[PDB]
């Protein structure tokens, strides 16, 4: 059959045209980088007309900007049983949470000016209810994921990178003069969604890539689909880092709030939510490692897998520590009072074999040091 | 009296304005029956009166605009504005001579765009078919929910769209005056109405090249004039009317989308010829120079023996500059692409006065002067302007997600692909209204005449495209879920929605795979399409999964736990249909416990191969819920699979343990045939879950230990008894009738076949005793029966065929193996 | 009886019960383990209680005379039982708390432990999830409980509920009493009837059921129409609808206010008219944007034909009917040419009213989805003879 | 039944053949007098051959009657007309129908 490859002259024109639109789209078309976010968030920040009204100033409407994060919030709102999915609404949360970062020693002066820089970008977005839009579509979400959610995120650590107090002050009053459950019942469900190693899925993948029968169209040897393991991977670590984004400068009342919610009729600690998952999750590494313990050399896909795992974990980690930092007494005795004690075991464990199985060939040598700083 | 006292009877103009939204509703979603019928209350004449009647009030206005569009426009724009989605470009010189920039004294790339909605257009849009209205017609015989269905009413459809530009015109030239007296009593009720007829007019396609431009003109002249008057846009105008614009609005940005698609498939057929040329061309010399160098000739001999699409890749592939030079195409090629890229970025806009000389601009800053002028209180036109207000910031990206719909096709199938495109339509109307006979007639004929159809075969990835499948399901699944549990209506629509779905992935693995993805609501609406006979959902999922490796690979466990959920409740419950029905009452379904049975068996056993991977989760699950197995093979107080069968056998005997005993459909249940089946089944599915031997040499714990359990659950000499069973022959008596056997309600080889799989696969036959007392007890007897068949009488009957299907399939190459 | 579930019932009213301890004074005091109090459903009235005969049901409170009906929260089932507790005045020690503290309740008289009968067998194969409460010596290291808050509209619409359907069925009661039995040149012989209390709920329940103005800002009227949804749901989970539905079923019968005082008196006769308006508006008001309440109707649909020609409540009777169809297209896929012509004569011998136009469309569309059988049935029957 | 009274004169000697196609402008009322057809709101004249059966009974056997230029009453039976089954929403059962046909030409 490779021999027997029609050469391209001899198709008909429309197969090959298509195959060259195909082409055409993945090598220009995508590649290209054409950045619009700043152009489109500065003209709707802008506000015109009013230095001639000079009355509408006192009237305070509402700048383009804040009309569309009013209509996303309205959609939000809005009372029904599921969250309907809007290109428009992740278009446009992918365009904002561009525009906050907007991005070999570097002066103080200039980090300090990136830092104001951050801080400008991001206001433009929280003094017109950004803040208020992301809590409420993560409330709407139900705790299904999805993309909306993961846009939702995503500009959520936009607008709350660096710590922004701002933007934790106004979440936080937000969410205790509305008293509702919702946003917490959501966050716990994304957590218990949220996916840890599947040897099961592993192997299936790997005898799928053996058996790499060609695709009936021209010739696809092993063709990828959605990696079956850890799939959401990117969503559990945005999560994740959203909520230490939340405590992120020692913010005694997100790290108290998360534990406890004194207005609700009902509460939620994130915290023992954080350590479940957390134990899942060495529990899944724990038995990857069993395993691939027998085999001298471990293959590239598993040294991909634990590279995510140990992503995955960092992150959580550092959520944790966040959780507790300043200090939070509070978080802190939830914690010494869980299971995070059994987690750092099977942690310690998994950290010691493969330390020492790692060792042995230079080729797991980029494993063994992010293996390291995960300790 | 004069419909105009209604000004001031404003009871009676609500009582009307009511009426005509009743006539409206009729009339509502493709009852162009019912739109004929009002014709002849409201006629022509009067529509036509009341569009340019200044002294009505605005609701009755508004009504009879509305009224004219439901009955005579409607259906069309919806059917049109369907198709309009996709780009369906045929291969013509029209398209070749399509171009992004006209053709002028400056350059395409640094160029003024043209005018939208003004040009060449090759994409492919059924026509509109109309009906005239008559009501002295001979009455046809046909019965109802049979005959055809109607068309849309006729009107005449240039004569309208003159009267809506003129209306439009003195509309604008009007409220350019600032009159206190508005049609209507209001700019609203003045504008609105005419707004929607154009627009509509538009999405249909009646308007042409000038009439457009007298639209464009209006809408803004400075910006579309062609080498005071006041735009609308300049004209102060409240929010609604606001809508209608950006609608308006929206109509020209997708024809500019649509003429980016169509110019780059007609520079991909341009740029195809040359790229064709030149493989041949550089094949051919690298035939008269294969001699100076063996390796670097098997280098440049790599590209053909390449993939087609790979080569295109390889071809394309000199962006970056850094690969210009292994990229094997000379410059003037390289540059004609660079140009037409860079030509597409400027008419895109990427590529970069108060005046905007363009739509984009003209969007734009109208809509942020509207957000920045006043607070919108309409969500629905904040939507609509700040999509307009993305789709002017980046138009790369809409072309990036818009030419996944787009293909290429020679201009020879174009008849064949316009057909498919009305069927589609109708499908796609079916969507909205609620299930009929006359619906499911459309439906199935629809789909007899796609499946006829040549294209549909040759070109499933335009179909998939075209989201054919998914309508289908949907339209399957809107019929299951109503009134499910009650009764199951329209199975001939679900037996066509396999025929058609279910032919759909074995045209191709693609197809195969997308209706994979959708497996889960197929099995979810499965339960109840069990009762159905025929082609059924668990079909089509059984299609999706068939003879792939990756699809069973893919599938998953909770997919699995479904079904065998299902097959518990089957084994613990009857059927109420068949109870109903009047069926002596056991505890348990044998019709559908099969059916989830043999989906099981095509989820784990492929290409002659068992699925380890879904084998032992299959068999876990089955074990943790053992009612699956049977009230037989249950443990506690359960008989054997050998007295099950025989109590079957009893059972078909003895009717009223059998049957109702008090059939037309000939497919009447037969009980004991049903547990024979049911546990013929269960058996195969276990001996195809049962492990490879390769796998037995190696030693393998977990493939052992599947063996041993499925050797506990089903010893060896139920499976010798049943194979001994005899099974009853043909005879010829009584004045030579044929006394002959029923196979729907009588044991069968099949049953015998399972459980010869599951010997071989599970327990094997290494020693020759046992070989010699299975060929003594049940094999050699059923050889010498089949023998004794083979007459001219009885050779072609049912029995005869199906001993020897049983014969070669499992006993044949068994002995065959074990021939030493 | 007593029951262990979940799912909905979570959240519907039955699920709600009330903590009183044995003294009057000081009641609302922070509870203490070992307390004795008696345990009070909300929607029922009736307290939990240890009965010789049938062990562990709710009882009435004449019934209830603390030994059946005293129980206390223990941290830990070991029987110390060490001292008595003396009586604090004042809110007293915080024990325990809202969804933290493990509670196993005991009966003080006899100690026993409240807990699971452990379904037997088949009980998984019946799928019943629901798992009878028993009062057990040992009882299971899992009976312990957390203690769940609820809202205040959730409590007052259970208190709502208990008081109304007592009213409500004590009116029925009466007019089961003098159904058949005319008062002739008499009185009508029998209680009388709580028109005035009756005719007040109607009107509270009415404006508790009330929806929120247009004018409100968007969030407020969403979390308005939270609350409202929420209200009917639970109040149609109690049986309220039914028993506003059986309630009209036997005033109907009584074709007027003479008719009603025949057996009845004209002093409730007065007020037969307003009370048949006032429990439609009720019917409405439960109604209105609730989507299961108003496919209910789909197995009953007649029961609101066949009145609409009534002349008391012709307006009450067609919006309950519009709200029907504008919510439920389970009712427009069962409307038959019976209905559509009962509708078409409302319009021919009440008048023109574009109420009926109004239903005549709904009966047409819902969600974007028509109904050809009753399109034509419509146009059929109405538009050609042109009257 | 077909019954024709004639209106305004025709030619007198021209009258309709089987396989000739008719060209009429109509006026459609019930017998109560209700319009439900016209073919001059559409403005349109209505063609239609003679022995095919696209129109009712009536309008063949009548216009067969008819000559070029002339206008005449036509009242027809619902046996002729389309009788008990009707035409729905615009014409009920059993409706004795009356029309106005000017018989314009021949083609």
């Amino acid at each position: 059959a490779c021999f027997r490859m029609t050469p391209l002259y001899n198709l008909p024109t429309h197969r090959a045209c298509n195959m060259f639109l195909e082409s055409y789209k993945a090598a220009w078309i995508l590649t290209e980088d054409h950045s619009f976010e700043d152009r489109m968030i500065d003209d709707l920040s802008k506000a015109g007309e009013q230095e001639e009204e000079e009355e509408e100033v006192e009237e305070k409407k509402p700048d383009p900007l804040h009309q569309l994060v009013l209509h996303f919030s309205r959609t939000a709102l809005t009372e029904k049983s599921k969250l309907d999915e809007d290109y428009l609404y992740m278009a446009y949360a992918d365009i904002m949470a561009k525009s906050c970062h907007l991005e070999v020693e570097v002066s103080f002066e200039e980090k300090e000016m990136e830092k104001q820089r951050l801080l400008y970008q991001q206001s433009r977005l929280h003094t017109r209810g950004a803040a208020e839009m992301v809590l409420q579509m993560i409330s709407a979400c139900k705790g299904e994921t999805g993309a909306m959610v993961s846009s939702t995120l995503k500009l959520g650590i936009s607008i709350l990178n660096g710590g922004n107090a701002e933007v934790q002050q106004k979440m936080l009053d937000y969410l205790k003069d509305k008293k509702e459950v919702g946003f917490f019942q959501s966050i716990q469900a994304l957590m218990q969604t949220c996916s840890v190693l599947d040897l099961n899925a592993f192997e299936r993948q790997n005898k799928a890539e053996g058996l790499g029968m060609v695709n009936e169209d021209g010739t696809v040897i092993n063709r990828q689909n959605g990696e079956k393991v850890m799939a959401d991977d990117e969503f559990t670590q945005d999560l994740f880092r959203f909520l230490q984004l939340l405590c992120e400068g020692h913010n005694n009342d997100f790290q108290n709030y998360l534990r406890t919610q004194t207005g609700n009729t009902t509460t939620i600690n994130i915290i023992i939510c954080t350590v479940d998952y957390l134990l899942r999750l060495q529990e899944s590494i724990s038995d990857f490692y069993w395993y691939y313990s027998g085999k001298d050399v471990i293959e590239e896909q598993g040294k991909r897998n634990f590279s995510k795992a140990m992503s995955v974990a960092k992150q959580v980690f550092n959520s944790l520590t966040e959780y507790i930092q300043g200090p939070c007494t509070g978080n802190q005795q939830s914690l010494a009072h869980s299971r995070l004690w059994d987690a750092v075991v099977g942690f310690l464990h998994v950290f010691a074999h493969m330390m020492m199985k790692l060792a042995q060939d230079s080729s797991q040598i980029e494993l063994l040091k992010e293996l390291l700083d995960l300790q | 009296m004069d419909i105009l006292e209604l000004s001031e009877r404003l009871d009676l103009q609500r009582f009307h304005s009511h009426t005509l939204r009743l006539y409206r509703a009729v009339c509502a979603l493709g009852n162009n029956r019912v739109a004929h019928a009002l014709c002849s209350h409201v006629d022509q004449a009067q529509l036509l009166h009341a569009l340019e009647d200044a002294h009505l009030p605005g609701p009755l206005r508004a009504g009879y605009y509305d009224l004219l569009i439901s009955i005579h426009l409607e259906s069309a724009c919806r059917s049109r504005r369907s198709m309009l989605s996709e780009y369906i470009v045929p291969l013509t010189p029209e398209t070749r001579a399509i171009t992004l920039f006209p053709p002028g004294r400056k350059g395409g790339n640094a160029r003024r765009h043209g005018l939208p909605g003004v040009g060449v257009t090759t994409s492919l849009r059924p026509p509109h078919h109309f009906s005239p209205p008559c009501f002295v017609a001979a009455l046809p015989a046909a019965g109802v929910a049979e005959a055809p269905a109607r068309l849309s009413p006729a009107i005449p459809l240039e004569a309208l769209r003159d009267k809506a530009l003129r209306m439009l015109g003195e509309a604008v030239r009007d409220g350019g005056q600032h009159a206190r007296d508005p049609v209507g009593g209001s700019v609203e009720f003045q504008f609105v109405p005419v707004l929607k007829l154009v627009s509509t007019l538009l999405v249909m396609g009646i308007f042409g090249d000038e009439d457009v431009k007298q639209i464009l003109k209006m809408i803004e002249p400075e910006v579309f004039t062609e080498e005071l008057e006041e735009g609308l846009l300049q004209m102060k105008l409240p929010e609604s009317v606001k809508l209608q614009m950006c609608n308006l609005l929206e109509y020209f940005c997708d024809q500019e989308l649509q003429h980016r698609v169509e110019s780059l498939a007609a520079f991909a057929e341009r740029y195809v010829d040359k790229l064709q040329a030149n493989q041949r061309s550089r094949y051919a010399l690298l035939m008269r120079a294969f001699t100076m160098s063996a390796a670097e000739t098997a280098r440049r001999t790599r590209e053909f023996r390449s993939p087609p699409q790979e080569q295109i890749n390889m071809l394309l592939h000199f962006k970056d500059e850094a690969d210009e030079e292994d990229c094997p195409l000379p410059e003037d090629i390289r540059q004609d692409l660079q140009d037409f890229h860079q030509d597409l970025l400027a008419h895109c806009g990427i590529q970069l006065e108060k005046k905007p000389q363009s739509l984009q601009e003209l969007v734009s800053h109208m809509v942020v002067r509207w957000a920045q002028e006043d607070y919108v209180q309409s969500p629905e036109l904040v939507r609509a302007m700040f999509s307009l207000l993305h789709r002017q910031y980046d138009g790369l990206g809409e072309l990036l997600r818009a030419l996944p719909r787009a293909y290429t096709i020679s201009p020879s199938s174009v008849e064949d692909t316009m057909s498919l495109l009305e069927c589609l339509g109708q499908i796609r109307s079916l969507l909205i209204v609620q299930m009929g006979p006359q619906e499911e007639n459309l439906m199935i004929q629809s789909i007899g005449n796609i499946m006829n159809n040549k294209v549909f075969y040759q070109h499933p990835n335009l179909m998939r495209a075209l989201g054919m499948h998914e309508t289908v399901m949907e339209v399957m699944v809107n019929v299951l879920g109503g009134g499910e549990t009650k009764e199951i209506r329209f199975p001939k629509m679900v037996t066509s929605c396999c025929r058609f779905l279910c032919y759909f992935c074995r045209i191709s693995r693609q197809n195969q795979r997308s209706m994979f993805d959708h497996l889960s609501y197929l099995l979810e609406n499965s339960g109840i399409g069990l009762g159905m006979q025929g082609s059924t959902p668990l079909d089509v999922a059984a299609a999706s999964v068939i003879d792939n490796n990756e699809l069973a690979l893919a599938l998953q466990e909770q997919d699995l736990e479904k079904v065998v959920s299902y097959l518990a409740g089957c084994g613990l419950q009857s059927c109420p249909m068949l109870l109903a029905k009047g069926y002596p009452d056991i505890g348990w379904n044998p019709c559908g416990g099969e059916r989830y049975l043999d989906f099981l068996r095509f989820a784990v056993f492929v290409n002659g191969e068992s699925v380890e991977e879904n084998a032992n989760v299959v068999v876990r699950l089955l074990i943790r819920k053992p009612e699956c197995f049977g009230p037989a093979l249950r443990g506690e107080g359960g008989s054997g699979l050998l007295a099950a069968i025989e109590e079957a056998i009893r059972i078909s005997e003895d009717p009223a343990r059998d049957g109702p005993g008090v059939p037309p459909e000939e497919n009447r249940v037969h009980l004991g045939h049903a547990i024979m089946s049911f546990y013929a089944a269960l058996i195969d599915l276990l001996g195809r879950c049962a492990p490879e031997m390769h796998l037995i040499q190696a030693g393998k714990g977990e493939a052992l230990r599947i063996r041993a359990i499925l050797r506990s659950l089903v010893p060896l000499d139920d499976l010798v008894g049943i194979i001994s069973l005899p099974l009853q022959i043909p005879t010829l008596g009584k004045d030579g009738a044929l006394v002959q056997p029923k196979m729907s309600a009588s044991f069968v080889p099949d049953h015998k076949a399972s459980m010869v799989l599951f010997l071989d696969r599970v327990y094997g036959i290494e020693n020759q005793d046992f070989l010699l007392h299975v060929l003594d007890v049940g094999f050699l007897p059923d050889m010498r029966a089949a023998a004794s068949l083979d007459t001219a009488t009885f050779s072609t009957t049912e029995m005869a065929l199906a001993l020897n299907r049983y014969l070669c399939l499992a006993v044949l190459p068994l002995i065959t193996k074990c021939a030493p | 009886l007593v029951y262990y579930e979940g799912g909905a019932v979570c959240t519907h009213a039955r699920s709600l019960w009330r903590l009183e301890p044995l003294r009057i004074s000081w009641s609302g005091s922070h509870l203490r383990w070992g307390q004795p109090l008696r345990i009070r459903h909300v929607t029922t009235g009736r307290y939990l209680a240890l009965t010789e005969d049938q062990g562990l049901v709710v009882v009435d409170a004449c019934k209830a005379h603390t030994k059946a009906t005293s129980f206390c929260f223990r941290v830990s089932k070991e029987k110390l039982d060490t001292a008595p507790k003396r009586d604090v005045e004042g809110m007293g020690p915080p024990e325990i708390k809202y969804g933290e503290s493990l509670c196993f309740v005991q009966h003080v008289a006899s100690g026993l432990w409240l807990t699971y009968a452990a379904p037997d067998p088949k009980a998984l194969r019946l799928g019943v999830l629901k798992k009878k409460a028993i009062l057990h010596q040992e009882g299971h290291m899992d009976d312990a409980l957390f203690l769940t808050r609820c809202q205040q509209e959730e409590s007052q619409a259970a208190r709502m509920i208990h008081s109304t359907a007592g009213l409500y069925n004590q009116f029925i009661k009466g007019l089961d009493s003098f159904s058949g039995k005319p008062r002739g040149s008499g009185p009508p012989a029998g209680p009388a009837l709580p028109i005035e209390a009756v005719i007040l709920s109607l009107q509270d329940l009415i404006g508790y059921f009330e929806p929120p103005s247009e004018e409100l800002q968007h969030e407020e009227k969403q979390s308005k129409l939270r609350s409202l949804r929420n209200r009917q749901s639970l109040f149609q989970e109690e049986g309220m609808l039914s028993l506003v539905l059986n309630c009209i079923d036997r005033l109907n019968v009584y074709t007027t206010a003479a008719h009603f005082a025949e057996y009845a008196g004209e002093e409730a006769a007065e007020s037969w008219k307003e009370i048949v308006n006032l429990l439609y508006e009720l019917l409405a008001s439960l109604i209105r944007g609730n989507r299961a309440n108003c496919a209910l109707f789909s197995t009953n649909l007649d029961w609101v034909v066949s009145k609409l020609d009534r002349l008391e409540a012709s307006s009450g009777i067609l919006e309950v009917l519009y709200c029907v169809l504008i919510e439920s297209p389970e009712v427009l896929n069962i409307i038959q040419e019976n209905h559509i012509k009962s509708i078409i004569s409302l319009l021919d011998k009440h008048g023109r009213n574009h109420k009926v136009l109004d239903v005549l469309c709904s009966l047409c569309v819902c969600n974007g989805v028509a109904v050809r059988s009753n399109q034509d049935l419509i146009t059929e029957n109405l538009l050609p003879g042109r009257e | 039944g077909v019954q024709v009274e004639t209106i305004s004169p025709g030619d007198g000697r021209t009258f309709p053949k089987r396989g000739q196609t008719c060209v009429v402008h109509y006026t459609g009322m019930l017998e109560d007098g209700k319009k439900f057809d016209s073919s001059r709101d559409r403005n349109k004249p209505f063609k239609f051959m003679l022995g095919k059966q696209e129109v009712i009974r009536g309008w063949e056997e009548g216009v067969a009657q008819m000559s070029v230029g002339q206008r005449a009453k036509l009242t027809i039976s619902p046996d002729y007309a389309y009788g008990a089954t009707g035409h729905p929403g615009i014409i009920p059962p059993h409706a004795t129908l009356v029309f106005d046909v000017e018989l314009l030409k021949l083609e």
